[PDB]
RNA sequence: AGGUAGCUCAGUCGGUAUGAGCGUCCGCCUGAAAAGCGGAAGGUCGGCGGUUCGAUCCCGCCCCUG
């Protein structure tokens, strides 16, 4: 259902901004943008409505994908900073 | 091989690791750097894990011709062990150099064999244990007198870099 | 440093200790001895225990000017590691020649790791376990053609030194 | 003519990359190994841009080898 996606980008981008683990994002991803995800079912329903509802539905898919994708990319690139940040501190030694 | 003497002081200094790198300083001018090599340079690179390196310019360490003239005192040593506790952070040679200084003349030799953290000790918190081995040029040193230059050289760590007597 | 090949073999000589003592030999020729000193010598002559020795004639070192010309070939190398079993008191040295020989022109590395004894061996015998790497010259060498190298210095440590492979 | 997982390759004709061997990492096995089986992780599909609601797939240019 085309403009009812703005209740599933709400829903990622919330569960995305509250993962703080790598291992919770990675499964907030599969459930907000895997192959099962809501998200990936519009875009999968894109090929069967007639040619004439393609060119406007399939662009409201793809602005609510991106959507989600970004909040995602923009928090797996966050928690992976901090990830690398804490193994210098943590591998740090008296070098004298 | 160069015969000088060399300090390594905690830098941060790419494509070296941020928490295990030194610059390597012949007096104060530095020379160079050394440690293990950063973990994003050595995974883009396609190096080995923990790879370490190590570069100088010899160019800028001075050619020394010494002349040692060593006097060797043939008189017992008094061997005495110190353990001190400091902030975490504070680097090692700081902590035996302030012992080395308020040990004076009669101290021989000063080892670090155990850096110990843990519950005993409290957070933020090392313990440090240095083996002293002290030694007169003229006379068999006392044990008093020993423990008053190791005294001395535990009043000389507290006061530079906090070191606390463990009890 | 003197650029010559050395072979230790089992000896007696004092004052070394009988279990601990190696005679050097450089080629078939008696060059000296090392080891651990006897315990009754150090205990009479007030030595530390456990005090070490060595001394080798140097004349009876022949000088040695070497040429070496090594062809290192590129292709990539075969690991494997093969585990024997032999008598307690087969010297190691003498598996690793018989598995070399066994081994031929393809065995570029062998390194001992392991020398394990126990009940799942059995009384009177030791294992001992040996890194292996193969490299053939203008090939890529097969893990097959890597095995038959190895299958037959199996076959050569079990027919010198009675290795048993061990399952 | 091709470029696709770290490597070697099969394959996908605009709206789901799907994979196979090696390698790697685990599990069984060994006191520990190797070798074995067994499981698994593993992919802006050569770069920059058109076109398109959407490009590994079509168009332009460029990089790479035969």
């Amino acid at each position: 259902s085309p403009e009812a996606l703005t209740t599933a980008v709400d829903a990622a981008q919330q569960a995305i901004a509250l993962a703080d683990t790598l291992d919770v994002l990675a499964r907030v991803k599969t459930e907000h943008l895997g192959d099962r995800s809501p998200l990936a079912l519009a875009r999968q329903a894109l090929a069967v409505l007639p040619k004439e509802q393609r060119a406007e539905a399939g662009k409201r898919v793809n602005a609510a994908r991106n959507a989600a994708q970004r909040s995602y990319d923009e928090r797996l690139a966050t928690l992976r900073a901090e990830r690398d940040a804490a193994v210098l501190v943590a591998e740090g030694i008296d070098v004298t | 091989a160069s015969r000088v003497d060399v300090t390594l002081r905690p830098a941060q200094y790419l494509p070296w690791h941020p928490g295990r790198c030194a610059q390597v300083f012949v007096g104060e001018s530095s020379v160079g750097h050394a440690g293990q090599l950063h973990p994003a340079v050595i995974e883009r690179s396609g190096l080995p894990k923990g790879t370490c390196a190590v570069e100088l310019n010899l160019d800028a360490i001075p050619c020394s011709a010494p002349l040692p003239a060593p006097r060797v005192s043939p008189y017992p040593a008094v061997f005495q062990d110190v353990s001190l506790v400091v902030a975490a952070d504070i680097p090692a040679q700081a902590v035996a150099d302030a012992v080395r200084a308020g040990a004076g003349d009669l101290l021989e030799d000063i080892a670090l064999f155990d850096v110990f953290t843990g519950p005993q000790i409290g957070e933020h918190r090392k313990s440090l244990t240095f083996a002293l081995r002290f030694r007169a040029p003229d006379r068999t040193l006392t044990e008093d007198d020993a423990s008053a230059a190791r005294d001395a050289a535990v009043q000389s760590a507290a006061e530079r870099v906090g070191a606390v007597l463990r009890g």
